[PDB]
């Protein structure tokens, strides 16, 4: 309670498998929205139907109705067409993978992944990474797992995804002000110390 | 990210009022002489490596301890994210004379630059002179004349110019 | 997708036998379990990245079947 | 917003590349066609309100009840903003033409419609014929190429709507 | 392959609704270019044979060194080899002209090149120098928008190729 | 997908040679009357919600059982998904149409659409008499010519109905 | 579909842990309170016709303008069909009672509720206060807490409507 | 925690809902069940030290060796931390009757129990036969349902344990 | 993170210079006696549950603060949390003993559990604490020439109370 | 965060958040057994600086004589020097990855970045591949015993990334 997320770890993980009736699949596609879109209001004109179709009818998982989300028109018109790409990196770990960056390196390999192969690409390197295979697997909704600790994860881990996080009701808009910009630009590259110019 | 004609129809709803005729003419002249800005794209698009390179060459040489040891752009690393900075600059610069706005750069490669930059330790005076320099290199096409109708475009090379100079003066 | 290459996805039908079960006791069933036996659908764009993750996960693959031609 | 430029920045953006041929002929047919789409701006701008109070009784003739005591449509204040939904509307085709593109409607109106409709009651069908009705209006007001332009919108709002 | 039109159908798709004003305005954008992609097509296929040995002998005056044994360019069919490459480099540009898209040239030529040239030890300069040539005479067998739209696609290729 | 343009592309790649005479000016033919084919596709998107509506009344006052209770149409969740997939079928038609080549719904949309329904146990057979309906509504929205210059579109309307009765064939 | 039962089994499964108390403890809850579900639904089952009589003569004295000719009420097949339909969400409401869950009525009323009643213009406002009509006859009809379970599944309906 | 009522609002929350009618059946089912509970959490704190003693003794007696000096459970130190530990399983034995589920005990004792219980070499089995023992003597205490509710959340105890 | 070659590899990178002699001297001498190193870490690895088990009731009997309820490690979760916080240290410990640099230390570690204990409310002192408790209980185990050749290893006793202090310093 | 033996066992132990079992212990004494032939052929391979890099330069110069005369990379004295340069920076890498006894610093600080640069400063990597070439040569001589064996090893690694 000290940190905001008291309410996120007491959420329940939410599992949608081949023989789902009905209200298993409303409540997974609401947690799915609410989840990978960060928190932010969809409305109903954006919702892809077709996608939920194929959901429902079980061609794709669950983790490959994510990846067309993530690939969709909401995810980039909110993360990615507005927002530089420190930022952009942060939002699709925070939301695809449920944690923090853990250093720079990641930053550097996404950003060299984008601009030589495509955004396509780069979402792809999350969904089909080994870690989100092991921690979600196909059939699990992603949930925020950076607030446990994770096997491997970096001191400062915890702390930038208290950064991302911004509460239970905050979301991550790009309708602010200030115009989504990034949060962790200096406390990735530069962990520790703290300067003024 | 908006261009010409979504920031003149984002300011008229705050006004609440439909467009203006002068606005609408201003938006008719713009689309009207706005195969120069398809050609003054296609330059900075198909002479992109020249450029780069060029500004390239004349930055190293002229700021010799960025490729010494111990120097920003030393290993070939760091010279790789260089080329790649400058190449993505120039790609949202191209973007921006496209649209005819400078929305998409301020938005996608600006709004956290100078950050970036300070927390990296890179010199942001280099690096707008980096932009300067592929200002003058892209200059240099644009104004040439080859495989195209000759005609005036004085206003498109002030744009590309100011583009430029927004880049070089909001990460410096 | 848009392009030619894209098309002609293939359709796969992949078994969980035990030299994947044998990995996955020792890393942990942090994914709630499910059937042994279920079909995955893959396009060509990432035909070849998606057959090599799931040798490396431990499972045996049955038939992969052209679904476009 | 989402118009033919910014698709075009868009996708070959999200993509990280320059901006290759396909771009730059796309962008060339929407400037060569933002002419039409212009004088069909200033046409609809030049007859606001004779559209506006058309549509509205029209919107009066096909629903005959809404202006009876106890309904929505009964009141100085309700007409008073019947008029300034059917203005909105208006403008934003207008908005949607001079940017060349779907932007400014799918932005402004078209995202959260049903969900604003269904909270006040208010009846689709209702725009649904005052578009209508501005659709015919612009047989006559607006011909040749424009009209076509002009036509597409109001029947993309009617769509979406419907 | 992705063209004008296929570009428009899969973004139209991706939403999963119906092609709205400013898909059919890009495809009208491309139908509108067609005729000189058209021209160009002709232009520059009755010129293949002539273009072809002419690409091949400028590679070798630009590099003399490519001629004598004890490298790649020595040999008969090492010389078919490259009037073969540079035919597919023509047609493939053809292709992209008549598509009015780079597609055809993306995903036959682009689609691993770079390993293709590294695997076999093929110098891309070759190709570039090639590509520069052919640039400067459709220079001249083409003018008005056939040829910006030629000197496009082949400096398209180039910088593929660099 | 693929488009009549790619599709000759494939076939001139398949034997090597450039594109003949023949095939450039059936190409140029098809690019000149292209302004009628994004009438037609705009004239089947503008009107897709009065063909659905249409389609849906006429394919079930024809067939009570599927209102019925046990009918396979019966809830509103088994309605709502059979408008679903009657937009969705006329969508890739348009998308078809307007590309002038049948591979965008043949290589997609019907792959598993067949043998789906017979796993859901939906009648196929009403599928295809609601494709057909659709295909009525469309002709009529089609052959109207009011906002649009008269002129000869005949194989505009005979290639909207291959497309219809070869999506119904694959369903059938 | 999704009884109290179905609840408790499935969050059970889902956590991958067996029944305890609290589970066990609700389905006491449901076992308990079924009887009041039992004569609530029998009291509405004997009343079929009358209710779905009153409901639709409710309808109509609320939207007259429904009934004139030219209009969605007109003709003898339409009204056949409003009686139907209120047949249909009574026995859906009797169904819910005696699974003493919402879930009957949400997979076979609710689901997809608003994408049928746009595609056919039908009003939610008509059935909104045809279940009004049916909560004040069941007013009198029921007796304890079978009355404010019947009014707690209306309710549900006309929420999900509205 | 994870009451009824803290379970009902959270599956509520996560679907994005309201708490339509079987959610509130089952806090009524909760409500109707709170006074066993309440019974039996002050039948267990009025006969608290009794309890405590007991359940050591018998583990003592079940444990012989435990007893045996220069061993883990010699000591005075040892023998009140007996002592204490079945205090805190007693005390929250009573905090999940007082909160009608296994919330207390799911969030204190169980979470985390069996690494630190294998980090410290206490052998389960102990609190195994503690709470075996509690189960004796609650069924000496408590007569009626408040003997059932208790002898659930000492079985879900007891089956963490085991 | 580095090892110490890394290290003396980077300096002299930062220098612009190849590796002189007396580096290559130190870098040697560091591989001859990096057996001893291996040993070292061993002990640190096969005892760790008996270092954890010693600190944690040393700690716990010093501080029956926290164990007692309203507490920290109270609510029988915090405890394993406790634990497992010492797992990680000691486990950190080893890597930058096995490395021969701090680095793995104080980047993977250690660099946020200052206000990562702070936010969490954790004492950061009793955390120190801690920490020296697992180095008195690791020299025991580091020191115990049982069943390994006899030798001198004062240098690797140093260096394993350098990370354990550098850890608590960093933590407290 | 360079790649070595030491780096290789310490990633996978805390990415699997464990210790080091005795596989990772086996993998140490295999590079601390190493070190003694690598560091010896770091010096031997630095204590002959100016012979290699001016031989490399000069085969650079025979192998590719095109680049000598003007309208090339090769003429002009700052091209050579800088040449000379650039081959200094190569052996200094091997030598550090001799030290290191792994790829680590040749990938991160050659390798890493290298096809970009390459090409955006149109520079032929059959030059430096052949320079490569002749220092293999050379070490073939200084060298001797198993030192030999990983000099080329690590050159043979470098030149596989040019080329
Ligand atoms: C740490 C790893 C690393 C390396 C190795 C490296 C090499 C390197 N090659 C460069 C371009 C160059 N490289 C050469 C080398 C040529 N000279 C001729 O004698 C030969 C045929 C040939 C060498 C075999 C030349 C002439 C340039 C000049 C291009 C320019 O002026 O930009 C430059 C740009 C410096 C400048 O423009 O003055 C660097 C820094 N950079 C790095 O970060
Ligand atoms: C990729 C393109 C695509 C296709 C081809 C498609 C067909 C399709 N229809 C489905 C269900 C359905 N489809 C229908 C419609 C049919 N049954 C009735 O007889 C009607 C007359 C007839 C309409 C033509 C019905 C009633 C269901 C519900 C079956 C059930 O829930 O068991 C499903 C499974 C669940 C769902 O997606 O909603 C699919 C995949 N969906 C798609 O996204
Ligand atoms: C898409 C919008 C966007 C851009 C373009 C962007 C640039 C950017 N430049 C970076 C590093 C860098 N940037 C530069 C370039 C500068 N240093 C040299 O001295 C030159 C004077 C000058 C270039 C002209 C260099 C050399 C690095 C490497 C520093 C490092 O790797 O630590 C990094 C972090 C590490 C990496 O990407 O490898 C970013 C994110 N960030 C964004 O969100
Ligand atoms: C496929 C992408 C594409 C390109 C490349 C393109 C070029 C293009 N340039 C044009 C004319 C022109 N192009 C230019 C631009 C050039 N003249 C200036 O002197 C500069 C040297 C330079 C720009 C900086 C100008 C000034 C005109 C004449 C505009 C006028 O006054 O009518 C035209 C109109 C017809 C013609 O006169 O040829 C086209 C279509 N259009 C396209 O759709
Ligand atoms: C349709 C797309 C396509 C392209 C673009 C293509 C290029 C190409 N040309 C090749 C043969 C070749 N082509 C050349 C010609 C080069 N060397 C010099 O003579 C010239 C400067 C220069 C020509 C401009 C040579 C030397 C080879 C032999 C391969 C080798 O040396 O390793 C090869 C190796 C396999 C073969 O065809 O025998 C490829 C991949 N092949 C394709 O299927
Ligand atoms: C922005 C999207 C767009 C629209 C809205 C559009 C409509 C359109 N239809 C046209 C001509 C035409 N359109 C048609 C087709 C129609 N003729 C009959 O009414 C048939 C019922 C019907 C076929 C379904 C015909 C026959 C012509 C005349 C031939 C021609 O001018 O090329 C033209 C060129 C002449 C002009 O309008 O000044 C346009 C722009 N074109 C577009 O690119
Ligand atoms: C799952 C249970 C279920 C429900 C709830 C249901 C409602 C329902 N009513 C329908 C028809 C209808 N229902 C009505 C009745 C309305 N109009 C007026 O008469 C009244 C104010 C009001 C009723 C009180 C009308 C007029 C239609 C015809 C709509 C049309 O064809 O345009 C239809 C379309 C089916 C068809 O075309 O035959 C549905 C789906 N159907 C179901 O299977
Ligand atoms: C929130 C709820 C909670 C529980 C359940 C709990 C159990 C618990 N008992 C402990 C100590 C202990 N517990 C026991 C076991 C008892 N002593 C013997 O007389 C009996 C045979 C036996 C019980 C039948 C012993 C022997 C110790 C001392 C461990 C030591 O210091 O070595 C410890 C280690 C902390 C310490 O050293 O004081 C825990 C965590 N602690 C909690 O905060
Ligand atoms: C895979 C795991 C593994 C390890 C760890 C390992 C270590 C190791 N220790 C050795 C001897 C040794 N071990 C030690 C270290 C000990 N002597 C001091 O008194 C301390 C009490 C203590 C370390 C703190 C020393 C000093 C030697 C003799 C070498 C010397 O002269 O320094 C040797 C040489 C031959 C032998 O006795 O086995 C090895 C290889 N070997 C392995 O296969």
């Amino acid at each position: 309670e000290r940190i905001r997320a008291l309410g996120t770890i007491e959420a329940p993980r939410v599992t949608l498998r081949a023989p789902f009736t009905d209200e298993q699949f409303q409540g997974a596609l609401y947690a799915i929205y609410r989840h990978i879109f960060g928190n932010t209001y969809v409305m109903e004109s954006e919702r892809p139907t077709t996608a939920e179709s194929q959901l429902k009818d079980g061609r794709i998982t669950v983790r490959g109705f994510i990846k067309l989300l993530a690939k969709s028109e909401v995810y980039r018109s909110r993360f990615f067409q507005k927002t530089s790409q420190n930022r952009f990196i942060e939002l699709n770990h925070k939301l695809l993978l449920g944690r923090a960056p853990y250093d720079q390196a990641e930053i550097s390999a996404h950003l060299d992944l984008w601009n030589t192969q495509g955004y396509d690409a780069e979402i792809d390197s999350y969904v089909e990474s080994e870690e989100y295979l092991e921690n979600f697997g196909e059939d699990v909704i992603p949930y925020f797992r950076g607030f446990k600790y994770q096997t491997g994860q970096s001191a400062q881990g915890f702390n930038r995804l208290l950064d991302l996080y911004g509460g239970w009701a905050g979301s991550d808009t790009d309708r602010n002000q200030s115009g989504q910009v990034a949060r962790l630009t200096n406390s990735l590259v530069r962990p520790g110390q703290v300067v003024e110019p | 990210m908006n261009d010409v004609f979504t920031r003149a129809i984002a300011q008229a709803d705050l006004k609440g009022s439909f467009l203006l005729e002068s606005d609408l003419d201003k938006l008719a002249s713009f689309a009207k002489e706005g195969v120069k800005r398809l050609d003054a794209v296609a330059a900075l698009t198909n002479n992109a490596p020249a450029i780069i390179s060029d500004a390239a060459h004349k930055l190293f040489a002229e700021q010799q301890e960025l490729i010494q040891p111990g120097g920003n752009a030393y290993p070939h690393r760091r010279m790789a994210a260089c080329l790649r900075d400058m190449e993505i600059i120039l790609r949202y610069v191209s973007y921006a004379l496209l649209a005819g706005d400078a929305s998409v750069l301020d938005d996608r490669c600006l709004n956290g630059l100078r950050e970036t930059y300070n927390a990296l330790g890179t010199p942001t005076q280099s690096v707008a002179r980096a932009v300067q320099l592929m200002k003058d290199a892209a200059m240099v096409h644009l104004k040439s004349t080859a495989n195209v109708t000759v005609g005036d475009c004085s206003s498109l090379y002030s744009e590309a110019a100011t583009y430029f100079d927004k880049a070089a003066a909001s990460i410096a | 997708a848009i392009t030619t290459q894209g098309k002609r996805i293939y359709k796969i039908t992949v078994s969980e036998a035990g030299a994947y079960a044998t990995n996955k006791h020792r890393t942990g069933y942090r994914a709630p379990i499910r059937q042994s036996n279920y079909t995955l659908t893959v396009p060509y764009d990432r035909f070849l990245p998606e057959m090599i993750r799931l040798h490396q996960s431990g499972a045996k693959i049955v038939n992969v079947t052209s679904v476009i031609s | 917003s989402r118009t033919v430029i910014t698709e075009v920045i868009a996708t070959a953006d999200s993509q990280g590349r320059f901006l290759n041929s396909t771009e730059l002929q796309a962008a060339f047919g929407r400037f060569e066609r933002a002419v039409p789409a212009i004088e069909a701006a200033r046409a609809l701008t030049k007859n606001q309100d004779a559209l506006v109070k058309g549509a509205v009784q029209a919107v009066f003739k096909k629903f005959p009840y809404v202006t009876q005591p106890g309904e929505k449509g009964y009141g100085d204040s309700n007409q008073a903003k019947c008029a300034r939904d059917i203005g909105y509307y208006l403008r934003f085709i207008t908005y949607s033409l001079v940017a060349s593109g779907t932007g400014p409607l799918d932005d402004y109106v078209i995202a959260g419609l049903r969900e604003v409709n269904r909270a006040f009651n208010l009846n689709p069908l209702w725009y649904i014929e005052a578009l209508n009705y501005i659709k015919g209006e612009t047989g006559k007001l607006l011909s040749g190429q424009s009209k076509t332009e002009a036509l597409l919108y109001i029947d993309h709002a009617i769509n979406a709507l419907s």
